[PDB]
DNA sequence: TTTATGTACTCGTAGTGTCTGC
DNA sequence: GCAGACACTACGAGTACATA
DNA sequence: TAGTGTCTGCT
DNA sequence: GCAGACACTA
């Protein structure tokens, strides 16, 4: 499939990754997805082999003929080698513009420079990708003063006049820093940057950026019309460099967000961190996402016509693969090659590929969805991602791995199952080595911190349960439940202990035995006076609740412990509020 | 008190009709106290080995083992981990619990004994749930009790003394508590409608709750407080007897594994494990009551119930050698399905 | 006392792009780059002892041999890598204002740069992208994946392989003849197949040879360095008769002193790196030798437990 | 110390001071000799087992190379003392980088039982070796090389310390024999090399223990008794006896003889299984399965012992395994 | 997030000493 | 001479990592 | 204003 | 995998 993509692709033919209506032609395999099955017969869409491949490529005529579909590509093909030139003398005027002027002031250092620097987006228009979001960010920008007039309280149409400060986030290379530069540098708003290269702790922060929040540039009335040059556009890039749950400045900036009289912005790489949580509900959050690849093979033509260097237009494409829509890594990739390799065509591409492959570690959402595929357990598959590719893919998040494999191993229908071997047998095995997983985990982290028995762990929890019930999952891939429910068992503990400390007094039972006896009959003498003769007994209730030293609070604890068909949450919620009001009173 | 359970607890060693041996024993080690060793009680849950502990402490010490209180004491662990623990003192004794964090209970038996090891002529300390130790606070423990010891003795009160590592029990005068038979049962539980009011008109419903309890008193005592409560203190011939609700899910779940064994009801049981997990249920409990509660379901055959009882005992051990417990638990259920479909 | 010669590994270190072997294409491309003199930030990755700091340094030194005193930081993991001790060296030398020829900039070597903190990493981003027209980073480390993805963004990816036995044998024969020493072809290619690909190991190998027997021949490299035990553990566990298995082990590593642990996590390496066998035998082997290794770690460290997982990987392999 | 030697433990008063008094390893010492002797001392890295010579054969090689005094002219670090990467970035930078104090010659680092090191202070050590080879050594004493960073072994000579032989033992025990003017008959002798299992440490304690089992240490020969009484280890006789009665007769006459055997002379089972192993392995067995058994019966039965537990079922779980494993030979 | 030691790092603060000044 | 005024080392609290 | 192509968070 | 939003084209 990879090969014959790559084929595919060598005669400029788009490869969509799904199947559509409007697709001309479908290559055939063996299997499949069953989606794909359903919908080639339904639609009647022109099916060809493999075997009608090999004479495809002989057969068809360069160009494409003159088909209908073949005449808008090349158009719109022409139309952005077309764009491409356009542009190409527009900074060669510049350079030559600026070097008469540099030559002038001599009488009267370039091309020596990093490629991400000198092809720089110099406004808004050279920017590839993500519009919508950079209009956003200016649309935001350009009505601050209009927000702050009326006093933040009502926003507009989008909603960003009650955000004060705007926020972006993204993946590297896209281009967050300099969109955010050039939308401050068009309104003429003076930048105030800072980053991880200074202390940003919370000390500096009250003594650096606090006495900004209502002063001007001292440069700003020395540069002048401009009605913005004397404000504060406060540019925090790399907010994950406050590695500081207590001593970092991140609830500080939360406060700036919460009282600052001058637009503030935000870049981060990725916001949902435990460690930046208070950003939740605070700024107007801009996501900048991975380009298409159309406007980085129009730049990349630019810079190519530039340099004196060319590369095939298909291969554009295959890069941004390879780089998981990177674009200054691509241009570094550009200058790393072109020094030697002055032809990138298809023949360096695959070479080039595998060289500059990024190994970016996954979520662990991507970790459970590739672990649980029934593909790379397969002869073939397990050929190209070896066993040492899965325990990596483990210890990209070993943190987080086994909860998500033990989370959803279940719900997922097996494609790697044995002869004879049914789905429950498969589960079965899965978890019993998730049990034994969870064995060496505990020694693991223990006294003894075992921590060169990781590996033994890595398999026995996520890669042999995996390797028994790999296939389609059935549902999503779903959240480990056990956090939420380790941490509400740990709450009912700590409630437990509290109550059993509180009626020690006089019981000669443990914590355990609290609950698995004592707290059913507690029920049926503090709850059921409730029910059978309402307010009337608020004496005796109390007479109880007050002879196990058991206050108000301690009521609504016991309640909360009951499961199955002894819960009280109905009963409480049916009994009149004037019967309840009255018992509080009394106790008070 | 208000719960007839702690209302007519024996203060006395003559004033328990419980075991007559067991108390001629403790007679026994009350009449020389000054030579008493470090005492272990062992046996079922539920049969008043506390109650046994407290009225040795009355026949050696005296009356005022009863009028205790409670302190709270500061501990710190490694970093800042700030733990709170309060020890139920008393004038002669002392009692202390494992009730902290499992893999913090050594420091409280570290710190807290060194300090009350400091100066008739000995304090006495009384450790409750002494199987939950780590097998560290026991480490320290052997030394602690092996080198002071004409100042403080231990009553280590437990119940299935396996998890005691072999020196605690080497150092330690093991005693056997037993549970009642059906007529010591019900002649207690007699005794406890007699001393209050209750209607009854024939006896073998207290024979019914003395079945149900299983040898347990705490148990009986609150079956019998609660029915007389819901049957508005008149109990009936053919009164049903109460279950915890626990027990009712724990049924149902058993119901469900036995009836239909797919994976969607692997799910719904691993969501009904969550739920008994969540709600303050111990894992080693669940599983006993699970396999208990299978092998009494009469459509299997024998060699169904032979392998239960296998994986039953396999995974015992696993989650006697783990620390996540549904993990074990849904094995468990994924293996016993298996088995029966 | 006297004095001791340099050893053979830094006395034939190479000090120009030509004498390095291996990779042919990155080398031929730090040679451009040589020319051009605009070098951009790069990672050099590899497995130890392919050549990573040399072609650093050599590049630096080609480039800037007037100024490697002045203009070239050399940061390293034995110098105190930190957060402030970092920040403040690179910024204040990234804004010292150096005079070099119009295509040269001041070269920051982060040798080792897999250990350093995160931090760090981060203030290095903004570091290297205000800085660029005047200094350029160059990082070099075993495993790429400790580095931050911002600063392999910001970088031009160099990946380094593992040399053929044809690199190594001709730097080998070329060492030979600078030192004027006899040798077999047998004992060259005994130490060929010791170095498995690491030159510093087969220069250290050689130069063992030369100075324990003087003749480079199998025997002797073979008596002063064994076999290594990766392989043997490897036709070990690849072997069909439980006795063939049992007697390899015995022989082969328990009278050779190899520590029982070692002896299990090179089984370990071996079959998650073993290939011939089916995916499922090797997870199954794994899953009994890490339950031998658990064994091992807890204090049994015996001979019956190996020949134990022996016969457990014999009970796998021969399908009950 | 105090009062000189013969106060001391025989491992420390017979520790080598010269490197022809380190026996054994032949090859290790030639090499390492001609080392020294043609002026290129690399940098060293020695494995091997404990009690093989390691920390003997370095004393004696960097006595050699300086003097007497070589402890104030070598920076020797072991696990006892802190070796954090604060260590390696001042002490051990500081000892490469200034000249000697006290000669004209190179610096020589012992990191002694260095497996025991956290992975960054490995990782300083690299650059360090590397930076200052020029007139600084550096020594790595390790039992277990899957503790060290492979970086590190590539950096070092690796020398392999095997066990010691037949020769070797019998010439440390001559030794001695020698100076303590004791006795020991060759029985004997070949039931300490039985015992040693490759450590001269433990020969040197059964040795001393055993002279102060004799009632008089002069004019009385030491014995295999003598050796096994004071071990405790089985004698063979012992062992070929409960073989045989487990695998010739019934169960009665094997339990019966095997609580006797222990119950005699205070026998440990676990120094049972071990000489039933051995005794095992020369077994000519006609199937497959019965090693199988075997092995993975008595592995799980000695991984029982080590956690402790009742005697008495593990030896009839002995019993009943080998019978097992026996039954499936015909 | 739980996890249980040991290491390494970072920061902040409290003492601890020395240099200016009157 | 004495009281600050400073920069300095040292201690403590907290976070993060732990196999390739 | 409505069909795909594709990047992205689910705790 | 399950939506969910952002684009290009129609
Ligand atoms: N959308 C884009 N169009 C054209 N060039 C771009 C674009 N995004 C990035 N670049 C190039 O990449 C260089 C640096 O981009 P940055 O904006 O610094 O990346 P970034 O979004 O800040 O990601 P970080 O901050 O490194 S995680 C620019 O100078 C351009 O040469
Ligand atoms: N390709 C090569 N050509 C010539 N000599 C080489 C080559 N690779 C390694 N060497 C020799 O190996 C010795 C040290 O190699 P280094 O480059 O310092 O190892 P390294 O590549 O830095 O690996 P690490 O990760 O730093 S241990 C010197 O003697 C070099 O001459
Ligand atoms: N080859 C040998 N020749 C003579 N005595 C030896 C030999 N090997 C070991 N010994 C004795 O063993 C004693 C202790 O062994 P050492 O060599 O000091 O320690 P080691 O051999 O390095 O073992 P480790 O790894 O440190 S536990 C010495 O004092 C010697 O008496
Ligand atoms: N001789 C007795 N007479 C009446 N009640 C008893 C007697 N012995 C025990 N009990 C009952 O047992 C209960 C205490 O049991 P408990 O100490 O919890 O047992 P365990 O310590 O084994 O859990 C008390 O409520 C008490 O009513
Ligand atoms: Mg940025
Ligand atoms: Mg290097
Ligand atoms: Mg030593």
């Amino acid at each position: 499939r990879g090969a014959s993509e790559a084929l595919a692709k060598r005669y400029g033919a788009r490869v969509t990754k799904s199947i559509s209506s409007k697709t001309s032609v479908v290559v055939l395999g063996d299997e499949a997805g069953p989606k794909k099955l359903e919908k080639i017969k339904q639609l009647k869409i022109k099916a060809i082999d493999e075997e009608g491949f090999k004479q495809l490529i002989a057969g068809m005529p360069a160009e494409g003929g003159d088909g209908e579909a073949a005449e808008k590509a090349r158009r719109k093909l022409e139309e952005q080698h077309n764009i491409a030139t356009k542009e190409a003398e527009l900074l060669v005027k510049k350079e030559e513009e600026r070097s008469k002027k540099l030559a002038a002031t001599r009488v009267s250092r370039e091309e020596d420079k990093l490629w991400t620097v000198k092809y720089a987006p110099t406004n808004l228009q050279q920017v590839c990708g993500n519009k919508g979001s950079v209009m956003k960010l200016k649309n935001w920008l350009a009505n601050w003063e209009n927000s702050k007039k009326n006093s933040f309280k009502h926003a507009g149409k989008d909603g960003s006049g009650v955000f004060r400060a705007a926020m972006l986030y993204g993946p590297p290379g896209i281009g967050k820093t300099t969109a955010a530069h050039l939308v401050a540098q068009e309104l003429g708003y003076d930048i105030l940057e800072q980053n991880a290269s200074d202390v940003r702790s919370k000390t500096l922060l009250n003594a650096g950026v606090k006495n900004a929040l209502d002063n001007m540039s001292v440069v700003g009335y020395f540069k002048h019309q401009n009605l913005n040059g004397k404000h504060f556009v406060i540019i925090m890039d790399e907010v994950d460099g406050m590695s500081g749950g207590d001593r970092g400045g991140v609830g500080q900036l939360a406060q700036f967000c919460r009282k600052t009289s001058t637009p503030l912005i935000l870049i981060c790489n990725e916001r949902n961190l435990p460690k930046m949580r208070p950003f939740d509900r605070v700024c107007l959050d801009i996501q900048f996402r991975r380009p298409d690849a159309n406007s980085i093979k129009s730049r990349l033509m630019t810079i190519a016509i530039r340099e004196k260097f060319k590369l095939d237009p298909n291969v554009i494409d295959r890069l941004i693969q390879t780089t998981r829509g990177d674009i200054r890594q691509v241009i570094n990739l550009l200058s790393t090659i072109s020094t030697t390799t002055k032809t990138i065509n298809h023949e360096n591409i695959n070479e080039i590929s595998k060289a500059w492959e990024k190994n970016i570690a996954l979520k662990p959402f991507d970790i459970a969805h590739k672990m649980l595929d029934g593909q790379i357990y397969s002869d073939i598959g397990s050929r190209n991602f070896t066993l040492n590719d899965k325990i990596a893919l483990y210890f990209d998040d070993f943190d987080f791995t086994p909860l998500m494999i033990q989370e959803n191993y279940l719900s997922t229908r097996p494609s790697v199952l044995k002869p004879g071997q049914s789905h429950l047998e498969a589960v079965a095995e899965a978890a019993n080595c998730i049990s034994l997983g969870d064995i060496v985990e505990k020694k693991i982290r223990s006294s003894e911190q075992l921590w060169s028995l990781l590996p033994l762990h890595a398999v026995l929890s996520s890669v042999y349960p995996a390797s028994k019930v790999a296939g389609h999952m059935a549902g999503r891939i779903n959240f480990t439940a056990w956090l939420g429910q380790n941490s509400k068992s740990a709450k009912y503990y700590r409630l437990l202990q509290e109550i059993h400390y509180h009626t020690r007094l006089g019981t000669s039972t443990d914590k355990i035995g609290l609950r698995l006896d004592y707290l059913p009959t507690f029920r049926k003498r503090l709850l059921d006076p409730f029910l059978k003769q309402g307010a009337d007994a608020i004496s005796s209730v109390i007479e109880v609740m007050d002879d196990y030293y058991l206050t108000k609070e301690d009521w609504d604890s016991i309640m909360e412990f009951f499961v199955g068909p002894d819960v009280t949450t109905a009963i409480i919620k049916k009994i009149p509020a004037t019967v309840k009001s009255g018992f509080t009173r009394k106790y008070n | 008190m208000s719960l007839w359970v702690d209302k007519y607890r024996p203060k006395s060693l003559n004033a328990l009709s419980h075991n007559e041996e067991l108390t001629n024993f403790l007679k026994s080690l009350s009449d020389q106290p000054r030579d008493l060793p470090h005492l272990l009680l062992y046996g079922p849950n539920g049969t008043g080995k506390k109650t046994r502990c407290m009225a040795l402490l009355e026949s050696i010490f005296g009356p005022g083992v009863y009028r205790l209180k409670i302190d709270v004491r500061q501990f710190v662990t490694a970093s800042n981990r700030k733990l709170e623990l309060n020890v139920v003192s008393s004038p002669y004794h002392l009692e202390i619990t494992p009730s902290d964090m499992g893999n913090n209970d050594r420091i409280v038996i570290q710190e807290l004994l060194k300090e009350v090891a400091q100066m008739h002529r000995y304090k006495c300390v009384i450790i409750n749930e002494a199987n939950s130790l780590t097998k560290d606070a026991q480490a320290a423990l052997r030394r602690t009790m092996e080198k002071y010891s004409k100042n403080i003795r231990l009553i280590m009160v437990c119940d299935s003394m396996s998890p005691i590592i072999a020196p605690i029990k080497s150092r330690c005068l093991l005693i056997r508590c037993p549970a009642p038979s059906d007529s010591e049962i019900s002649t207690i539980l007699s005794d406890v409608v007699t001393n209050e009011r209750i209607q009854l008109e024939t006896k073998d419903i207290l024979k019914r709750i003395a079945q149900a309890s299983n040898g347990n008193l705490r148990v009986s005592l609150l079956m019998l407080e609660s029915m007389a409560l819901n049957n508005e203190l008149a109990l009936k011939s053919s009164s049903p007897i109460i279950k915890p609700d626990w027990i009712i899910v724990i049924h149902k779940l058993t119901r469900k594994i036995v009836k239909e064994r797919s994976v969607n009801s692997l799910i719904e049981c691993r969501a009904v494990l969550y739920d008994l997990l969540a709600h303050c249920i111990p894992a080693n409990i669940i599983l006993k009551e699970l396999t208990f509660s299978l092998l009494d379901v009469e459509t299997l055959n024998t060699t169904n119930k032979s392998s239960i009882i296998e994986y039953s005992s396999v995974f015992d051990e696993r989650l006697s050698l783990g620390n996540k417990a549904i993990f074990h638990l849904e094995g468990f259920i994924a293996k016993v399905m298996c088995c029966l479909d | 006392t006297l004095s001791l010669q340099l050893p053979w590994v830094e006395k034939y270190r190479p000090q120009v792009l030509s004498d390095i072997v291996g990779n042919k294409e990155t080398i031929d491309r730090l040679q451009q780059i040589a020319k051009d003199g605009n070098m951009p930030h790069m990672i050099i990755s590899g497995m130890p002892g392919i050549g990573k700091t040399t072609s650093v340094h050599c590049l630096a030194h080609e480039l800037l041999g007037r100024s490697y005193a002045d203009g070239v930081l050399e940061l390293n993991a034995s110098d105190d890598r930190g957060i402030d001790v970092v920040r403040n060296q690179i910024k204040h030398f990234a804004q010292k204002k150096l005079h070099l020829p119009p295509g040269k900039h001041k070269i920051v070597i982060l040798d080792e740069a897999d250990s350093m903190t995160a931090g760090a990493q981060q203030a290095l981003r903004r570091t290297m992208e205000l800085y660029s027209n005047s200094t350029r980073f160059a990082f070099a480390c075993n495993q790429s994946n400790k580095i931050i993805e911002p600063l392999q963004s910001r970088c031009a990816i160099l990946r380094y392989s593992k040399l053929s036995d044809e690199d190594v044998l001709k730097r080998l024969l070329q060492i030979i003849k600078l030192e004027d020493v006899k040798y077999t072809n047998d004992g060259l290619e005994a130490i060929i197949f010791t170095a498995e690909g690491d030159m510093r190991q087969a220069i250290n190998n050689l130069q063992s040879t030369v100075a324990g027997h003087g003749l480079v021949n199998a025997d002797n490299v073979f008596k002063i360095v064994d076999s290594p035990h990766p392989l043997i553990v490897k036709k070990m566990l690849l072997a069909s008769n439980l006795e063939d298995s049992i007697q390899i082990l015995r022989t082969d590593l328990w009278k050779k002193g190899y520590s029982s642990i070692d002896i299990v996590t090179t089984s370990f390496r071996v079959t998650k790196n073993l290939a011939q066998v089916k995916e499922s035998v090797r997870l199954e082997m794994i899953k009994e030798i890490g339950l031998t290794h658990m064994r091992i770690l807890e204090g049994v460290g015996t001979y019956l437990q190996l020949a134990s997982m022996l016969a457990k990987i014999h009970k796998l392999n021969n399908k009950a | 110390e105090k009062r000189s030697k013969e106060n001391l433990p025989w491992v420390e008063k017979y520790r080598p001071e010269t490197l022809d008094e380190v026996y054994g390893q032949n090859e290790v010492i030639t090499t390492v000799r001609k080392f020294v002797d043609e002026g290129k001392l690399p940098h060293l890295l020695f494995y091997g087992p404990p009690g093989t010579g390691k920390t003997s054969t370095i004393v004696a090689l960097a006595r050699e190379i300086y003097g007497k005094n070589y402890s104030n002219m070598v920076l020797e670090l072991n696990a006892s003392d802190d070796r954090g990467i604060d260590v390696v970035r001042n002490q051990i930078k500081d000892f490469a980088s200034t000249r000697q104090i006290f000669s004209k010659g190179f610096k020589l680092i012992i990191l002694d039982e260095a497996d025991a090191m956290t992975n960054a202070a490995q990782n300083a050590l690299r650059r360090v070796i590397e930076r200052y080879t020029k007139n600084t050594r550096f020594c790595v004493l390790a039992n277990y090389a899957h503790k060290l960073t492979p970086a590190l072994l590539s950096r070092c000579t690796r020398f392999r310390f095997q066990p010691l032989p037949q020769e070797a033992i019998e010439r440390r025990i001559a030794n001695v024999l020698v100076h303590e003017k004791l006795k020991l008959s060759p029985n004997a002798e070949k039931a300490l090399i039985e015992l040693s299992n490759g450590d001269m440490r433990r020969v040197l304690n059964v040795l001393q223990s055993c002279k102060a089992t004799l009632d008089n240490p002069d004019e009385d020969e030491i014995s295999d008794d003598v050796i096994y009484e004071c071990c405790g280890a089985p004698r063979p006789s012992d062992l070929k006896a409960v073989l045989k009665s487990i695998l010739e007769d019934d169960w009665g006459t094997a339990h019966y003889t095997l609580n006797k055997v222990r119950s005699a002379k205070g026998l440990a089972l676990i120094d049972l299984i071990e000489g039933i192993v051995k005794i095992l392995e020369d077994y000519e067995l006609q199937n497959e399965e019965t090693r199988v058994h075997l092995l993975t019966k008595l592995a799980d039965i000695e991984y029982s012992i080590s956690k402790g537990g009742n005697d008495q079922i593990q030896g009839s779980a002995v019993i009943g395994a080998i019978k097992a494993s026996f039954e499936n030979e015909t």
